[PDB]
RNA sequence: CGUGAGGGAAAGGUGAAAAGAACCCCGGGAGGGGAGUGAAAUAGAGCCUGAAACCGUGGGCUUACAAGCAGUCACGGCCCC
RNA sequence: GAAUGCCGGCAUGAGUAACGAUAAAGAGGGUGAGAAUCCCUCUCGCCGUAAGCCCAAGGGUUCCUACGCAAUGGUCGUCAG
RNA sequence: CGAUGUCGGCUCGUCGCAUCCUGGGGCUGAAGAAGGUCCCAAGGGUUGGGCUGUUCGCCCAUUAAAGCGGCACGCGAGCUGGGUUCAGAACGUCGUGAGACAGUUCGGUCUCUAUCCGCCACGGGCGCAGGAGGCUUGAGGGGGGCUCUUCCUAGUACGAGAGGACCGGAAGGGACGCACCUCUGGUUUCCCAGCUGUCCCUCCAGGGGCAUAAGCUGGGUAGCCAUGUGCGGAAGGGAUAACCGCUGAAAGCAUCUAAGCGGGAAGCCCGCCCCAAGAUGAGGCCUCCCACGGCAGCCGGUAAGGACCCGGGAAGACCACCCGGUGGAUGGGCCGGGGGUGUAAGCGCCGCGAGGCGUUGAGCCGACCGGUCCCAAUCGUCCGAGGUCU
């Protein structure tokens, strides 16, 4: 059973699905819209939001934090220089998910965009 | 509704606001009532707190001594109605949250693990001056 | 109870 | 295991019996409200990009 | 007989007596009476009570018409009590004082399709010596041509839990009318957050 | 939480020194032994000149479990070892010390002339 | 197929005549729909005839309280001539 | 009409088991009728006495480039031995 | 014999009763207690170990007891493979020999996919003469059914003594069952921390990958759990078995019986718990819609309601069930609490340095309890009565 358990496996090892995430965060901050699968798209919302939050912190342990993941020290630049301000005055909320009306060819795999908010 | 508050609301009768804090590595001394037929009695129980489980009312902390040649570790509810009081006797200093790790350890050997805590030791007397 | 098997056991 | 198989030949009322529940639904559509155009509800219009009043997408 | 509804609120202990007892926390009132089965009417005694309040925005008009012919606003729950008839048009957990003994009704938590082992307690195989993909198996389901065939019953994997589960005379121990709270000693079937019954015993 | 096959120290001067368990009396079938139950037990380990060797078939009752146990009011104690002391089929000790301290479940159960004995009830 | 000696298949038919379908239309193509050829095109090249098992579309009768080597005899209902 | 007959064709099991090492993926940009699968970029993971490199057997054009996607490719394919 | 796999174990039971225990009896060479022997009784129960491949048996420690049989000597498309039917090898023995032996010894390929019936679960369909939303009766099924020790009665009755009750009452257990997670105790694949090697970012400091599908180590929330906790077996009514009677003829006596009436089991029926109207014999109650347009039938639009879609869920394989969908707290963020870890980074100070001290219970922080419309459950579509005849 999966009585009141939180977080989807994504049919992926533990190491793996960290750099899923971390490697979906650094897209979305690079390009600020990326297409995905509907359940990677709704995984990534909390995952990214608490990054955008603690640059909105701007001290360096939080910068320091957020390396953890992010690992690119332009993007993180760009992430509290850029980004953050967009959401000094937002409580949460950073990213939105819509789904795509077109499954993939291939595999019928329904899909999503995942945004930053204006 | 909210059950947690409800929970609350049904522990707050029995919640106790007059016990000293204490931490693990500290060295405490439990009175604790006892029935041993047809009388009770307060016997002590004094040692290392090497545990202390948080779950607000419900909390509870294990405490460690060597009786006559054999260990004894002895659990405690932190609002148990059979403790008339807790005496801090000394304040030591660990760097983890559960000290299981002393029952392997011998008398001397603990010692050195657990060095007096200073600090709170100072802090302990700093209050103890009372208007 | 112990009575010999009347059949052996297999091959390919 | 003994590697089962099967008995008989299954007949092709049986065969077909099993299939009274293998057919496809149709998919649920809805207008989208710019450009009147179908699509599946709670989807960004694949024709005009609009969701929720706004354009949100190059199509 | 008399019963209530409630929901099923958390577990704690707590003292009496120099002793700690496990309870299980029941926010029981309070419940309207919102129909009664009668014998001229309905061929048996009963109260229907309604529980938790409902946006009126969400019930329908075939139960907006209930509602109002007993003059309620309109309750999330409604549920019979049998043999039962209360004097009044609103039952609460003062129905019941401390050391009275109660049933509880509730629904058992779900496992899902489960095992034999977890189900029904069977043995399952051996984990070494030999066995072969058979640790939690169960073993022979029958005899040979002689039936030739599976007894109904037979114990087996399937669902288990989800169930209606009554368990049976368990201590009131306290009762806080203020805010509905009732105070039962042991464990109620079912999560926290799930409707429950509590009836006066049927233990002697 | 003893059973058949654990190993017991003896606390007391009876001559034994390690007894194996190889029943608990307790019933058609119990599968435990807890503080305050009767077992019997092998001397698996004597010294020498007691009045216990080894091979001997005794009683003894439990004094000392590495498996906590429980109280009514809410509290549990644990020892580190398991430990018996060997009796007659009156229950009394057949040493004239016993060592360590035991469990105040004794009392209780009629094991008084052992608690006395005993340099600490806990 | 077999190291080798050696083993060893399957596979015929448009039409009298290519007159083997210009051109247009849907399609990426395959395929088709018109146009055209022919006595005939379900002779269109996957081509004479084109059986049977097998698969499908449409219609008539029938079937969700019933017991079977599936038929047979009787009667009744419905549909067709 | 039967020879576990012979040759062929087509069914059932069934939309089932499986799709061949659990080293692992994600996104952006191209191309195209069509893209999870082709090209490019960034991020991630795996081998490194190898899962890199060079000889000899054996294989025999499989090499390079252009144009293709019916079949071959265990899916897809615009890519390819 | 174009194959019905063969001992024993394991797993899972189910039945019989010639009954091992527990319940009820009669006789006893039955004082009491404890036995013997037969009768009624199949509801439940019937332990762990040593030896042997063993079934069996012996033995150890217990027990109320440690029952005996059937189900292809129940069960290898469930497992095992110790025994026994292959090929190797040796011993004793027999045979000139090759070889052989109800004689022995060591070794020796046990087959991923369930069509049908059956079984365990879960749906789809149609029906239940109007269409709907609820709440229910319970025909009929299933589950459960065990037992011991101590104490009081009372050291009384009985007995020379040892010993020691009936009836009645109270407490405490073992095994089993159902639920639960407050406590105890587990797990907790990334919740926190410490550690090594290496490569890297960015030199220091601080970090990241890899060392498993967690590198290793110490801890660890919710959940799922037992070793932990609650609760269950009944009570009670009724009809009986063996057995004991009351009244009572045939048969002036006698007789439990031929008329009639009593008492009497852990067993039988009800009672408890769970399923249940496909109970086609398709039940009942409360509420809602309503009498639409066109030729017991057809078509068209609606009503009450329902479905689709979406956010989810201690519900779940899909399905179903349940909750919610902006008239909203459903999930995700965010905030507060809980909880885990156990005092981050940076800076200052002390030390040559490893380090240490302070800032500081700091920093980090899954799920648990709540708040908050910041993000997403946008916008919608489709189906759905007009009530047959006595
Ligand atoms: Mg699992
Ligand atoms: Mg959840
Ligand atoms: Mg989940
Ligand atoms: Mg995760
Ligand atoms: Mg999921
Ligand atoms: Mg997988
Ligand atoms: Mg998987
Ligand atoms: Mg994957
Ligand atoms: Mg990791
Ligand atoms: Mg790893
Ligand atoms: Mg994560
Ligand atoms: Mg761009
Ligand atoms: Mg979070
Ligand atoms: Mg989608
Ligand atoms: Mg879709
Ligand atoms: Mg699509
Ligand atoms: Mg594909
Ligand atoms: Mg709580
Ligand atoms: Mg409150
Ligand atoms: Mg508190
Ligand atoms: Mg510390
Ligand atoms: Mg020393
Ligand atoms: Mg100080
Ligand atoms: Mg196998
Ligand atoms: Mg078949
Ligand atoms: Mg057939
Ligand atoms: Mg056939
Ligand atoms: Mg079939
Ligand atoms: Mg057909
Ligand atoms: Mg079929
Ligand atoms: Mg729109
Ligand atoms: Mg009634
Ligand atoms: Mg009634
Ligand atoms: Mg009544
Ligand atoms: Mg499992
Ligand atoms: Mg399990
Ligand atoms: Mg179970
Ligand atoms: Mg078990
Ligand atoms: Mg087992
Ligand atoms: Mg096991
Ligand atoms: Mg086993
Ligand atoms: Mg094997
Ligand atoms: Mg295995
Ligand atoms: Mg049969
Ligand atoms: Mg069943
Ligand atoms: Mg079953
Ligand atoms: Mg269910
Ligand atoms: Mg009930
Ligand atoms: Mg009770
Ligand atoms: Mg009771
Ligand atoms: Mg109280
Ligand atoms: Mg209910
Ligand atoms: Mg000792
Ligand atoms: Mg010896
Ligand atoms: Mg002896
Ligand atoms: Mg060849
Ligand atoms: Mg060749
Ligand atoms: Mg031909
Ligand atoms: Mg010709
Ligand atoms: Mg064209
Ligand atoms: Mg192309
Ligand atoms: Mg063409
Ligand atoms: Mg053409
Ligand atoms: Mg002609
Ligand atoms: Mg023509
Ligand atoms: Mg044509
Ligand atoms: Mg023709
Ligand atoms: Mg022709
Ligand atoms: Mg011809
Ligand atoms: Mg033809
Ligand atoms: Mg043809
Ligand atoms: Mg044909
Ligand atoms: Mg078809
Ligand atoms: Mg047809
Ligand atoms: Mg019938
Ligand atoms: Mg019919
Ligand atoms: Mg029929
Ligand atoms: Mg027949
Ligand atoms: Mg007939
Ligand atoms: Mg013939
Ligand atoms: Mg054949
Ligand atoms: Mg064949
Ligand atoms: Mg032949
Ligand atoms: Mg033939
Ligand atoms: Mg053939
Ligand atoms: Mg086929
Ligand atoms: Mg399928
Ligand atoms: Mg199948
Ligand atoms: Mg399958
Ligand atoms: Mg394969
Ligand atoms: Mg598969
Ligand atoms: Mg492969
Ligand atoms: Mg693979
Ligand atoms: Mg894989
Ligand atoms: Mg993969
Ligand atoms: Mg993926
Ligand atoms: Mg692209
Ligand atoms: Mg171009
Ligand atoms: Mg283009
Ligand atoms: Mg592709
Ligand atoms: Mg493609
Ligand atoms: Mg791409
Ligand atoms: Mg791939
Ligand atoms: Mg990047
Ligand atoms: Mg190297
Ligand atoms: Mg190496
Ligand atoms: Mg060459
Ligand atoms: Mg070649
Ligand atoms: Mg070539
Ligand atoms: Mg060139
Ligand atoms: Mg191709
Ligand atoms: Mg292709
Ligand atoms: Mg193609
Ligand atoms: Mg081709
Ligand atoms: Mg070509
Ligand atoms: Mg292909
Ligand atoms: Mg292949
Ligand atoms: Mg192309
Ligand atoms: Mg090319
Ligand atoms: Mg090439
Ligand atoms: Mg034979
Ligand atoms: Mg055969
Ligand atoms: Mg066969
Ligand atoms: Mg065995
Ligand atoms: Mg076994
Ligand atoms: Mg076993
Ligand atoms: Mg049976
Ligand atoms: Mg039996
Ligand atoms: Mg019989
Ligand atoms: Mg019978
Ligand atoms: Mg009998
Ligand atoms: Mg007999
Ligand atoms: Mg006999
Ligand atoms: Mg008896
Ligand atoms: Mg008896
Ligand atoms: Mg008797
Ligand atoms: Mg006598
Ligand atoms: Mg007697
Ligand atoms: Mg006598
Ligand atoms: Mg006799
Ligand atoms: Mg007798
Ligand atoms: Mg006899
Ligand atoms: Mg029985
Ligand atoms: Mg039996
Ligand atoms: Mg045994
Ligand atoms: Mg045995
Ligand atoms: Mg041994
Ligand atoms: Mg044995
Ligand atoms: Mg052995
Ligand atoms: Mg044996
Ligand atoms: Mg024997
Ligand atoms: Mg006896
Ligand atoms: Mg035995
Ligand atoms: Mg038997
Ligand atoms: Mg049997
Ligand atoms: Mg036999
Ligand atoms: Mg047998
Ligand atoms: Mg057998
Ligand atoms: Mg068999
Ligand atoms: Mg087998
Ligand atoms: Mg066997
Ligand atoms: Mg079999
Ligand atoms: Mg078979
Ligand atoms: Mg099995
Ligand atoms: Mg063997
Ligand atoms: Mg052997
Ligand atoms: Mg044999
Ligand atoms: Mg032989
Ligand atoms: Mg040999
Ligand atoms: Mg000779
Ligand atoms: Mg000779
Ligand atoms: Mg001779
Ligand atoms: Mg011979
Ligand atoms: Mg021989
Ligand atoms: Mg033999
Ligand atoms: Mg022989
Ligand atoms: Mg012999
Ligand atoms: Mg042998
Ligand atoms: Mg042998
Ligand atoms: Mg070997
Ligand atoms: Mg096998
Ligand atoms: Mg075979
Ligand atoms: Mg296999
Ligand atoms: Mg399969
Ligand atoms: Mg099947
Ligand atoms: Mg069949
Ligand atoms: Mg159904
Ligand atoms: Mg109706
Ligand atoms: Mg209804
Ligand atoms: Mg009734
Ligand atoms: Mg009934
Ligand atoms: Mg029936
Ligand atoms: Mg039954
Ligand atoms: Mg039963
Ligand atoms: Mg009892
Ligand atoms: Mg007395
Ligand atoms: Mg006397
Ligand atoms: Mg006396
Ligand atoms: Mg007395
Ligand atoms: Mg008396
Ligand atoms: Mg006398
Ligand atoms: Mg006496
Ligand atoms: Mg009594
Ligand atoms: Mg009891
Ligand atoms: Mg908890
Ligand atoms: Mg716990
Ligand atoms: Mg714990
Ligand atoms: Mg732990
Ligand atoms: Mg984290
Ligand atoms: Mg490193
Ligand atoms: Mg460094
Ligand atoms: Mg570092
Ligand atoms: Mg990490
Ligand atoms: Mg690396
Ligand atoms: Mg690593
Ligand atoms: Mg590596
Ligand atoms: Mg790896
Ligand atoms: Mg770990
Ligand atoms: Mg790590
Ligand atoms: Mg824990
Ligand atoms: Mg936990
Ligand atoms: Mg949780
Ligand atoms: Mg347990
Ligand atoms: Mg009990
Ligand atoms: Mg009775
Ligand atoms: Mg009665
Ligand atoms: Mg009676
Ligand atoms: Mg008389
Ligand atoms: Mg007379
Ligand atoms: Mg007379
Ligand atoms: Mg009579
Ligand atoms: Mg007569
Ligand atoms: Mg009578
Ligand atoms: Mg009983
Ligand atoms: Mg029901
Ligand atoms: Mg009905
Ligand atoms: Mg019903
Ligand atoms: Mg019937
Ligand atoms: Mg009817
Ligand atoms: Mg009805
Ligand atoms: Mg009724
Ligand atoms: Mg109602
Ligand atoms: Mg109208
Ligand atoms: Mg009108
Ligand atoms: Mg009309
Ligand atoms: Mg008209
Ligand atoms: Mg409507
Ligand atoms: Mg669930
Ligand atoms: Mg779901
Ligand atoms: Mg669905
Ligand atoms: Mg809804
Ligand atoms: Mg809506
Ligand atoms: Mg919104
Ligand atoms: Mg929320
Ligand atoms: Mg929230
Ligand atoms: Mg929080
Ligand atoms: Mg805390
Ligand atoms: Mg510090
Ligand atoms: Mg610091
Ligand atoms: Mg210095
Ligand atoms: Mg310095
Ligand atoms: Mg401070
Ligand atoms: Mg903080
Ligand atoms: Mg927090
Ligand atoms: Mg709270
Ligand atoms: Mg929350
Ligand atoms: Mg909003
Ligand atoms: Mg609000
Ligand atoms: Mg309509
Ligand atoms: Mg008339
Ligand atoms: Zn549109």
């Amino acid at each position: 059973m999966r009585h009141l358990k939180s977080g989807r496996k994504l049919n992926r090892h533990s190491s793996h699905r960290l750099a899923l995430y971390r490697n979906q965060a650094k897209s979305l901050l690079t390009h600020g819209r990326i297409t995905t699968t509907v359940p990677k798209a709704k995984e990534l919302r909390g995952f990214v939001d608490h990054l955008i939050h603690l640059a909105k912190r701007g001290d360096l342990h939080a910068r320091r934090l957020v390396l953890r993941d992010l690992q690119d020290v332009k993007l993180v630049r760009k992430l509290f220089d850029e980004i953050a301000p967009r959401y000094r005055d937002r409580q949460g909320g950073y990213t939105r998910v819509l789904k795509l009306a077109e499954r993939r060819r291939g595999d019928g795999a329904p899909l999503a965009l995942v945004e930053l908010v204006e | 509704m909210n059950r947690g508050a409800l929970i609350k609301l049904v522990e707050s009768r029995y919640v106790r606001t007059d016990l000293p804090e204490f931490r693990p590595g500290d060295t405490v001394r439990v009175s604790y009532k006892v029935k041993e037929g047809n009388r009770t009695r307060i016997q002590d129980f004094e040692g290392i707190v090497i545990r202390i489980r948080r779950n607000g009312f419900n909390t509870t902390f294990t405490v460690r001594k060597v009786s006559y040649g054999v260990g004894v570790e002895r659990i405690f509810p932190l609002h148990s109605p059979l403790i008339q009081k807790i005496d801090i006797v000394q304040r030591g200093r660990a760097r983890r949250a559960k000290l299981y790790f002393i029952r392997n350890l011998s008398d001397r050997e603990i010692r050195r693990k657990l060095r007096a805590d200073r600090k709170r030791i100072d802090q302990d007397r700093a209050a103890e001056r009372a208007a | 109870v112990d009575k010999p098997p009347y059949l052996p056991r297999p091959r390919p | 295991a003994k590697h089962p198989v099967p008995k008989k030949k299954t007949s092709k009322a049986r065969r077909d019996a099993r299939r009274s529940h293998h057919a496809l639904t149709p998919p649920t559509l809805v207008p989208c409200p710019e450009c009147k155009a179908m699509k599946p509800p709670h989807t960004v219009c694949p024709e005009c990009g609009y969701y929720a009043g706004r354009k949100v997408l190059e199509v | 007989m008399k019963g209530i509804l409630g929901v099923k609120v958390g577990m704690t202990r707590i003292f009496r007596d120099d002793r700690a007892v496990p309870v299980t926390v029941i926010l029981a009132g309070p419940c309207p009476v919102v129909q009664r089965r009668t014998p001229e009417k309905d061929g048996y005694t009963a109260v229907q009570l309604g529980f938790l309040p409902q946006n009126p925005k969400r019930v329908n008009r075939p139960l907006k018409g209930h509602f109002a012919k007993a003059g309620v606003e309109p309750v999330r729950i409604l549920r019979e009590i049998r043999d039962f008839n209360p004097e009044g048009d609103t039952v609460t957990v003062e129905i019941f004082k401390p050391g009275e003994r109660v049933d509880v009704t509730g629904t058992s938590k779900g496992r899902g399709f489960a095992g034999v082992m977890k189900r029904w307690n069977f043995a399952g195989g051996p984990d070494s010596h030999g066995a072969h993909k058979i640790h939690r198996h169960p073993g022979s389901i029958g005899n040979r041509k002689t039936p030739g065939r599976v007894y109904k019953g037979k114990k087996m994997a399937g669902h288990y839990g989800a169930e209606r589960v009554t368990v049976m005379n368990l201590e009131v121990v306290d009762v806080i009318p203020e805010e509905n709270l009732l105070l039962v000693k042991g464990a109620v079937p079912g999560p926290n957050g799930g409707l429950v019954i509590v009836r006066e015993t049927k233990k002697a | 939480m003893i059973q058949p096959q654990t190993y017991l120290e003896v606390a007391d001067n009876t001559g034994a020194r390690k007894i194996m368990c190889i029943r608990v009396l307790k019933g058609s079938n119990a599968k435990y032994a807890t503080v305050g139950d009767v077992i019997v037990a092998s001397v698996k380990e004597a010294i020498p000149r007691g009045a216990v060797k080894e091979g001997d078939v005794v009683k003894a009752v439990v004094v000392r479990t590495k498996k906590e146990i429980k109280r009514p009011d809410g509290s549990a104690i644990r020892f580190d070892d398991n430990a018996a002391v060997i009796i007659n089929n009156q229950l009394e000790p057949r040493g004239t010390r016993v060592f360590g301290p035991v469990a105040r479940e004794l009392r209780e159960k009629g094991f008084m002339k052992i608690v006395s004995l005993a340099p600490e009830v806990l």
